[PDB]
């Protein structure tokens, strides 16, 4: 069927991952297509289930990596990264801010 | 033509006979001369104030008389000598305020009286004297405020009557008592809030009641002695229940309607013994915590009694409920669930909005006339895997608003609806394939909806091109 | 609007008649058309009401004529009138035929 | 090699920054590790990899290793050397393994280690001090494992700890100050657990706690440790077998914007149970039958769905919508409501629903001035009478179901043009209704067909697939009526 997968169609692509991996679902022309993985590619984060392990995309504002919703694991260059959001500049500061970019 | 009156239309009845048509002639008084053969005389909307200080009697072939719509305050005592073959006369609609004290008697062919649409409230006793043929009697749209008991009590030839839209509020005992061959009484839209217990205990022949939009406050226990009767109707009144044998007086009964009423509590026994009775709805009953007992009446075809709190179900019901096509126990208190093998010729489940956690095996089995199946709103945990494996004919499947997390796929392949929102633990893909023929789905989840499709010039001619697809794409509906 | 009509509209015709007479719609084109009567046509009977008269069709077999729906008032030529219903022959007792066709 | 290394073999490398290298090695069925491995690997990634185990011929002095991805291999322990050598390590994965325990030492004193995965292993033991002298975690994962109890003591170090998942295990209690030192937790996924008993002091220690998620579990009582998280703006606790929220159940916990309490068997709920949340703006409560009054919320202003069905509110206060502004739908189906307030000041209000109430009578104040209101669903009501001028003020109105309620008569000034009308169950309702005083009409009930014959019955690219969609509903559809 393919890598890491048990369930596949021609149309849709992997349908029912392997035990311990995550589905990833992205759109190619009309049609739903899902890749089986072992963790989830930049822009998305991991959720487990017990029943579907998937990748969901994290949409939070001015973030690239993320650990679920509503809390940003590595935020965009140029904006400071505080408690899981993302700001362009930090509350309460004295914590922020060395070289780094990181609240 | 003479013999047709100017300005009237006449035609032939039967050979040599006539029927004379002088309706909205506006006429100040009736016809002049005219010609005896005549067997149908229309005089409607016409200013007649006075039918004649010169009457034209001597039409011993009138068979119909028509007098509608002339605003008529009396009828004079000698006013239908002559007319030995009346068998219908129309008065409809005229401003009579008393059913005429002598006028009306003793036409002995007279099958068919009219008096609907008047102002007459008082009827003198002896007015429908020696009145042997009569059979119809009109006196809807009228002032009428109590049963003229003593008028109706020579009417024994009587089939049918109406004394709908009136003012009646009482109806005593024995207030048709002579009136044994009356098949067919109207007495809607009236304000009847008391009747006796032995108030209807005259016509013995009656098959159809109408005690529709009425004011009653308990349910019309006089009922019990109507044999014959086949219709019943007391819909739009204020009756809060029916009790226990109801209807034990009235089998072969075929419709009943009660609908409108504020029904809070009905008796177990209540709907026993109506063999003939096809169809039971009973919506809003609060105080019902126990399904009715249908012995004697296994020839319902739809079953529907929701917004109550029964909280189980016999294990046989349904061997009272052959025939059954319909079941509708949506907004109850169900836990576990009965066989339901046993009916057969089931169409349509609805058993939405009740507290059932479980689907065994044996509770849906060999339906195979079922069509849809509505579970929703429930606490379903879980169903054993070949709960639906014997539904060929299953098009329609709701499991919205449940506890599921899986789900078992045997049989059940080419159904029409599947419902499946409020199954938060529903994550699972669910393929195009296993589910061909699918036209309207709902989902927990907008990616598994986007499973099934649901996500210049020139690209009008793609667009006019590969047309039949993109139809064939947009032919399946899903809401995530 | 139109002879014994108080409130018409041009495409669906009368739409409420004068106090006490009846409406009749057809329904005969795909088109309904409403008209004012002072009594309903043959095949029709009178059913009055509150808010609205209408002539309602009279859909029982072999019926000329009927009071209202479940019972006839001159049944078919040929054909037997036995308690406000039409038969070819009379059920029980008398359900004896006279010169007329009327068990009595 | 010891500098002039290539890219190992069957392995894909490709730069990263200027003179840093990304090493992929993943899904190639290794047996070992690459052994000739280079400096200047800023990222390693052995992945799928049949891994037994890491090795005998240790590979460190790749100080510039920023992550390390160890995933879906065939590992049951971890030795004490193993992640020496690595200074720079800030992200290490090790899921998919068959580890049984949290390395006992091996994970210890990696100090710009960030965040560490060690989920959808076998580990059921977590060693203290096993997390010991990491300064610099901030992402924990310990989901999809056995775990059976809280490793408070373990945990007892990781005081910088912004976000953790114990998720998908096995824990059934939670003891006083479990989490005690994890002051910088932000975000804490105890989701579907066994957890069935918890303490009252259980979550005083986290004080930074924003999001707290107890769904998927077993508990029979609202958890009041709760109370002690002042901080908190996301709380779930779904899918368990709670009977019923509490007076004053969210007090300690202003600035709470979500709550998911649903697939829970609630019955009851306190009236302030709801008081003084005003960061909340949605409120579900169906099936609550033991509410016998309309609750209060006081402080809490900003709702703007309100739903509560199934339950016994009798009545409205005469000013309860003097606590609903900028509301956008509220649904009140399936109660005992006989009066109606005036709904006046609830303006923003879009959509209604009303149905299967004991209603009785439609006033005029009742729906006046509800310029934003679509919606209106009165349907299975015992309506009597309506005043003529009870809709005359709502413009944007275009859904209207009036089914089943008794009515004889209808009130058409204003409400012209408006797209469903539903009117079906209305015996009395035997007129005639105009084609005109009414265009635009779509979606039509009615209690008799011959009424429903009086209507008629018997620049971008691709995008226009997207407006090809749209134009295909509409159109296409022509009246419809259903008696
Ligand atoms: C996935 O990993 C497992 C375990 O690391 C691999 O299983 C190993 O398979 C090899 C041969 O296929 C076995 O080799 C044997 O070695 C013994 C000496 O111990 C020798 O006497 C035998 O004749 C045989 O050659 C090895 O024992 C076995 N490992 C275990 C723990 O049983 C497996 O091959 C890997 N799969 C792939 C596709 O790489
Ligand atoms: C219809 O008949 C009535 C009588 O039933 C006529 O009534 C007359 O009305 C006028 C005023 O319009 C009075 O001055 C007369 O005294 C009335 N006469 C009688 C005998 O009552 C009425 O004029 C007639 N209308 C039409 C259009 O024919
Ligand atoms: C009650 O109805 C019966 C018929 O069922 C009447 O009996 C007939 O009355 C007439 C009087 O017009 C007699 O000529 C008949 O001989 C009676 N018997 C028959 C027709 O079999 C009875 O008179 C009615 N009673 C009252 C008080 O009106
Ligand atoms: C409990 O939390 C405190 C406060 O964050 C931690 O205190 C630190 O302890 C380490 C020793 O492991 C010292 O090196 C730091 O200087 C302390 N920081 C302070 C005092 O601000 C402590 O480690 C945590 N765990 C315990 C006490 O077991
Ligand atoms: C690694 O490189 C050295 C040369 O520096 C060589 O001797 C050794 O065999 C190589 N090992 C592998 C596994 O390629």
């Amino acid at each position: 069927c393919a890598k890491g997968c048990e369930l596949c169609s021609e149309v849709n692509g992997c349908l029912k991952c392997s035990p311990k991996l995550f589905i990833l679902l992205e759109r190619n022309d009309i049609r739903q297509v899902g890749v089986c993985l072992p963790s989830c590619p930049p822009g998305y984060f991991d959720a487990r289930n017990p029943d579907m392990n998937k990748c969901i995309k994290c949409k939070i504002e001015h973030c690239e990596a993320c650990f679920s919703h509503n809390f940003c694991t590595k935020c965009k260059e140029g904006l400071y990264l505080h408690k899981g959001r993302c700001y362009p500049a930090c509350p309460e500061g004295s914590s922020a801010a060395n070289g780094t970019m990181e609240c | 033509l003479r013999g047709c009156p100017t300005h009237c239309h006449c035609e032939p009845d039967g050979r040599m006979l006539l029927r004379v048509d002088c309706s909205d002639l506006g006429l100040s008084e009736l016809p002049s001369n005219l010609s005896v053969f005549t067997s149908y005389l229309d005089l409607s909307m016409n200013n007649i104030s006075q039918l004649l200080p010169n009457p034209l009697p001597s039409l011993r072939f009138l068979e119909e008389l028509r007098l509608a719509g002339n605003a008529l305050t009396y009828i004079p005592k000698g006013a239908f000598t002559g007319l030995y073959s009346l068998k219908v006369l129309m008065l409809q609609n005229n401003q009579l305020r008393h059913v005429p004290t002598e006028a009306l008697q003793n036409l002995r062919s007279l099958q068919s009286l009219r008096l609907d649409a008047n102002h007459i409230s008082y009827v003198p006793p002896s007015c429908f004297s020696g009145l042997h043929s009569l059979r119809h009697l009109w006196l809807d749209d009228n002032a009428l405020t109590e049963i003229p008991v003593q008028a109706f009590r020579s009417l024994s030839a009587l089939q049918a009557m109406t004394l709908a839209l009136n003012k009646i509020h009482h109806i005593p005992d024995y207030a048709f008592g002579n009136l044994s061959s009356l098949v067919v009484l109207h007495l809607h839209n009236n304000r009847i809030h008391s009747l006796g217990k032995k108030c209807f205990d005259g016509l013995h022949s009656l098959e159809t009641l109408d005690l529709n939009y009425n004011n009653l406050d308990e349910f019309p226990t006089a009922i019990r002695t109507l044999s014959n009767l086949k219709e019943l109707g007391f819909h739009s009144n204020n009756i809060r229940s029916i009790p226990e044998k109801a209807f034990v007086g009235n089998p072969s009964l075929i419709t009943i309607h009660f609908y409108d009423n504020p029904i809070q509590f009905v008796g177990r026994s209540a709907f026993q013994h109506l063999p003939e009775l096809r169809t039971l709805t009973l919506n809003g009953a609060s105080q019902i915590t126990e399904f009715p007992d249908l012995t004697g009446t296994a020839n319902l075809e739809s079953l529907t009694l929701t917004g109550a709190q029964i909280s189980s179900l016999p294990q046989t019901v349904c061997n009272q409920l052959p025939n059954l096509q319909v079941l509708d126990l949506s907004y109850n208190l169900l836990e576990d669930l009965p066989s339901f093998s046993v009916c057969q010729k089931l169409q349509k489940i609805d058993l939405r909005h009740n507290e059932i956690y479980e689907i065994k095996v044996d509770t849906f089995q060999q339906l195979l006339s079922l069509r849809s199946l509505n579970l929703a709103w429930n606490k379903i945990a879980i169903i054993h895997p070949n709960a639906f494996s014997t539904l060929p004919s299953l098009i329609k499947l709701d499991l919205s608003s449940n506890l599921l997390s899986s789900f078992p796929i045997t049989g059940l392949h080419g159904l029409t609806h599947l419902k499946l929102t409020g199954n938060h633990a529903l994550q699972s893909l669910i393929s195009s394939e296993n589910f061909p023929e699918l036209k309207v789905i709902e989902m927990p989840y907008a990616y598994q909806c986007c499973a099934f499709g649901v996500c210049e010039r020139d690209l009008e001619d793609f667009l006019l091109d590969f047309e039949e697809d993109l139809k064939a794409l947009h032919s399946v509906q899903c809401s995530p």
